[PDB]
């Protein structure tokens, strides 16, 4: 399974990466920095710099993972995403559950 | 609690598997008991109040025990900050004030969980220009829970548009009524 | 529901987004921009600059906005893809189908 | 179809690209460079620099694709994932067949 | 309201749905609401009273929007003169006073909705030489309803014909005692 | 009734039918009447208190009556000796003391019907070395029932061996609690 | 239930109908008297006189009451019709059961 | 089978039963004078005076005669009604296909 | 359908008629005064006076109807009876509509 | 159907039976002096004296015969075993049912 | 199968045993004297001494072995009862199988 | 359940019973003594004396048991044999479960 979300800083985002590895919720983590978000405020639209977060894990720990996101987000009304793969190598399978 | 806390729900169909949920989430952090109650047809409801990353751990705790994918979970939610007007109809029982305004109209919902209900209705005042008027949950019902609101005409058809989305199809009936009589106030 | 393609400029990208904000068809648009495409073209491998879009909306507005953006895209075959999430936090799709 | 990947240098990324091309498995590929990888060794929390790829394709060559690239990537266990899309613009599910 | 009014009944299936049928029949005509309760589960009753034909053009507003015909209209009635000793155990709740004879018979019934239980106990009263002691309507209960009467051995028995025609197929049960014992009436 | 009396109990799904039985059962022998009442959905629960030839003279009675293969009647027991901890919880309703000491277990349990609860916790309490703290019986609920005892581990144990024992296929769920914390006796 | 027939006279029609109630097999009788019959004899085509009844009754006692008018008519052949209603005011179904 | 109808004279209504009995499509027919009338035309509340008739035929020659009907009647738009009883004399039923 | 009811005088009569009709709720009436009625009263055998109604409208109106019916009606126990016809004339189903 | 039982002495078990023949709950009864029971009691084995009952009724009558030892029984937790048999002689069936 | 029956003396016990294993159709019998039986004749309750006989079968040989103790029992109406285990040791199952 | 056997003598009864509540397979037992039984031997018929054990236990004790008696029983074939009640006062079943 794969969970995506957005933060206004690099920095937020490594802290969300590491709480989650210190509690053995997620098995890896990879940072995109410098993008642009482009929105509607007020009637009028505007654009600012976002940073992306992807984390990899198991099936059976998603419902953990994204109610300990929710808590620790920095915005009012954070985005939560969860995509299902359709296959993978099955080495890689064996080294996510052994990690977690 | 500080000014602002944090809000975790579990709902389970055994009141003795709640009795052993509850135990195990006091257990993991300082959070507060809210309710333990069974629900209607022999069911139960836990709600805990703390601080955001407590509630957290308490839940985690609980998820375990509960046996998520055995059946014995029926929903759950997380709310990291308590919208100050939902708090009062919370912690007591309250009532319906009388209506300043003639012009306003009305919405009602009626959902089909706890989680559902408390979630919705937190989005709706945060997003639009209303008011809480009335919130029953489930005694002796079987899971339905009800909840009104009311604002100027155009306001209340936004809320609208939130309530379904968040509700998604947990959703039973929604209705709007313009310029409603007074005995519904006073029955109310 | 989320909707990906890519243009050859940034400011293409931006041009997009912008039309279907005023629609009000999708809600926010995330923009990537300065990657690198390797293909065939004339049975020779060649290699360009690119950017990519990435569009969030609700899933019965989907129709509409893949048409609309066959009509206004730079490319004479635009790459459009549709990928469906296993799961969400309510509130914010909640957001979603309050600002369309 | 979608597979993904990620490699340690932006070189290694292109390499592999390539060799899928030459034997007619892929349509296209988009390269992201630059990327932080978050993970636990020996009881650690580090942080390392990571390049992604990523390759558009058939659904009936997605099992040849696989087991190539499991042939020459550079590391032990490599991470492979496959996404299914739920919908594409028909005129390029045309141009993806007439290039494999 | 004068000495004698008339009353109407509605039973629907959601709440929401019930208030929205209770606004229009107010405005339909000037009469005065009893009951818009939530019922077990999740289901809605309306009471009505007034003068013949203003309870008249209500219901028939009150038809309209309640969607006769989608399956969310449960049951219905009109009773244009309601008799005298049914208003008070319908205005408050009453209890069973002390039964001065030792030789009368009870004949104690049970019905599917709050429609038939009405219209059969008024006609029972109308038409054979009997008393009502006891109503109680659904409460948390999921729509059974039951009423007892008392009065000599023959003429409880004419009264049992007249409840079968009245409930016809939403009849459930109907038991005849004879000389029954004190307890009975205390512990009722 | 002398310090020791003995209990009968009948379960009914028929208001009216329940009405009937106990007119019979009062009839035939010099026992007193705890129970008749309406039970959730449209169910009735007879209870008895007297001498135990008395009893059994009753009870023979009410089955004849109650038509005991026509599927009107839902379970039934006799107890020839109710224990002296049981009667305070059935003639009143009781509350939980402070737990004073915090080294003991608990045991929570859920029956289906009545009889099943009140006939387990009297078998345990006679067995093993346990104390009693809470009985709630079906109010709106639809049958179920529950209980909970304390006392040492090892004790405990040997406890649900003989409440599984004793209940059959009308077990529905049974957890023990090592070390409860405080808020769950205070919530009790 | 309602059950129909005709008769030569208004005398012979009442008469019918005091014995049904005395024997409570009906609850009320309604009499049309002076109409017109037109019908075919010998080949030839001829008109008369006659009166109408009308009788309401319960579903389970239909059976007895069209037993008994076949008995006590005048005709040789007498015509003899049942009608079932699709629904009627409660309050006079439970007076029909009371009178019968 | 029982069909209904009405017509604005006594003789109109006469006329139409003896060619109904020529046809041998009716076995016999009851004609019943001076009724009273209440509808509305141009947004007002007249009355009038109307005579009915009742005929009495098979199952099976239902269709044949409800087209004569409306061949012959006076009205622009003749009211025709077709009612079917749940029960008869079996004697009578006899009679009645002999007749036709 | 058919609706069919009986009064004490035919002023009376008229008069429920006309309040349906200013209502919509039926498209006509007919009228049939003077017939006779008997029954028990009191363990006795009486005969009186009585006059008939029959209201013609539509399947979707029958319960609107019958409960004004009820309100107006001046006797205590009102005898109300519907009869459902099996097949009417496609015109004259069309003029009902169109009146209602 | 067969039930069974146990008492400590001769004389007990003689007392049981003909209450339950004076209620006409039972047809005959057998009794069994003079045997030996061995068991635990308080982390200690032992033995003792008993007497056996053995009861003989109708299928229909069971329920009430239980309820009734159950109160009358001299023991604090009585044994009591009901087996039912798979074939039986007719004629003694016919004297059980006369018997009772 | 197991089947019982009862006795006055003990002698007519053996000799019963005895027929039925000359004649092949049991394999062994048990013999319970000197017991206590209680029941009612003439509307007053008496009590005499019995012998009780248990006999040792397999399941095929049961109709054939009840018929031949009817014949030759010495009471009026003998009660006899069969009962079907629910298991039993394999090789004793070998063992009767032999001898019948 | 219900489990029988025979010894022949009263003191091997009594051993097995013992070794069985030792190992807390079973929660007591009931010995009859002096019983006479008849079989065939060599084409012969005798007779010699036997002891009865009766034992009472749980379902899902039975096959542990019956194991453990065919391992110290004296006899070269042991009959044992199963019988399952068909209903039971429920305080008494409680008792059993604890004992065991």
């Amino acid at each position: 399974a794969i969970i995506e979300t957005t933060t206004p800083t690099e920095e937020e985002a490594k802290a969300i990466a590491k709480k989650l590895l210190e509690n053995r919720l997620i098995a890896e983590a990879i940072i995109t920095p410098a993008l642009t978000k482009i929105y509607r405020e007020n009637g009028e639209i505007k654009s600012e710099t976002v940073t992306r977060v992807t984390l990899y894990t198991e099936e059976e720990n998603v419902p953990k993972a994204v109610t300990y996101i929710k808590a620790i987000h920095p915005d009012p009304i954070p985005p939560i995403i969860v995509i299902t793969p359709t296959d993978a190598n099955p080495a890689y399978k064996g080294w996510v559950a052994f990690e977690t | 609690d500080p000014e602002r806390p944090a809000l975790g729900i579990l709902e389970l169909s055994s009141y003795a598997r709640g009795v052993k949920v509850a135990d195990a989430a006091l257990k993991a952090a300082p959070v507060k008991l809210l309710k333990c109650e069974p629900v209607e047809p022999g069911r139960a409801l836990i709600m805990l109040l703390g601080e955001p990353e407590d509630v957290a751990k308490a839940m985690i705790a609980a998820l375990d025990v509960a046996g998520l994918g055995s059946g014995n979970l029926i929903d759950y939610a997380l709310i990291p900050e308590i919208h100050p007007q939902l708090l009062p109809f919370l912690k007591e029982y309250k009532k319906s004030e009388p209506i300043k305004d003639p012009n306003k109209a009305i919405i009602v919902a009626e959902v089909s969980t706890v989680a559902a209900a408390i979630e919705a209705a937190d989005v709706a005042l945060r997003l639009a220009n209303v008011e809480l008027t009335s919130m029953r949950l489930a005694e002796h019902i079987g899971g339905r829970a009800s909840f009104t609101l009311i604002g100027d005409k155009e306001d209340v058809e936004k809320a609208a548009r939130a309530i379904r989305g968040v509700a998604g199809e947990r959703l039973l009936d929604l209705e709007i009524i313009e310029k409603p009589v007074e005995a519904l106030i006073g029955n109310e």
